[PDB]
């Protein structure tokens, strides 16, 4: 029975600050994050037709990626059914940073029930600008 | 492909 309850301006701001990289692939992002400290991250366009944006981040010698879902004016990470979401990309990331600070930011390699989760500590956005 | 799922909190 239930019913449901500016992205451009944000992305303009994040591009101007440098940490929204626009149309780079997962492989390009891996290169950009190869020599930055663990926890570093960036936002970019997703190559998958089902999504517009992805988060790439460094942890434990690996660059990992996740897609961002955007619906009903809100944002979440993908494959998170039945979540409230956040009203901006920045709010989504800030929430995740706060979870990282508490030891609650973690990932899995499967959504099978019982899949292991692995902690990651996020730090700093990575700028696309050479200085 | 190094894509992972963030655990919801």
């Amino acid at each position: 029975s239930m019913v449901q309850s500016s992205l451009t301006e944000e992305l303009k701001k994040l591009a101007k600050q440098g940490w929204y990289w626009g149309p780079i692939t997962r492989w390009e992002a891996e290169g950009k994050l190869a020599n930055v400290p663990d926890g570093s991250f960036l936002v970019r366009d997703s190559s998958d037709d089902r999504y517009l944006l992805s988060l790439s981040f460094r942890s434990h010698g690996k660059t990992l990626h996740t897609r961002i879902e955007h619906s009903n004016g809100r944002f979440s990470f993908y494959e998170q059914p039945d979540v409230e979401g956040h009203t901006s990309i920045v709010d989504l990331i800030e929430h995740s940073i706060g979870d990282s600070e508490n030891g609650a930011f973690c990932y899995s390699r499967s959504r099978l029930p019982g899949s292991a989760t692995y902690p990651v500590r996020l730090t700093n956005p990575v700028s696309r600008f050479m200085q | 492909n190094n894509y992972v799922y963030i655990d919801p909190t």
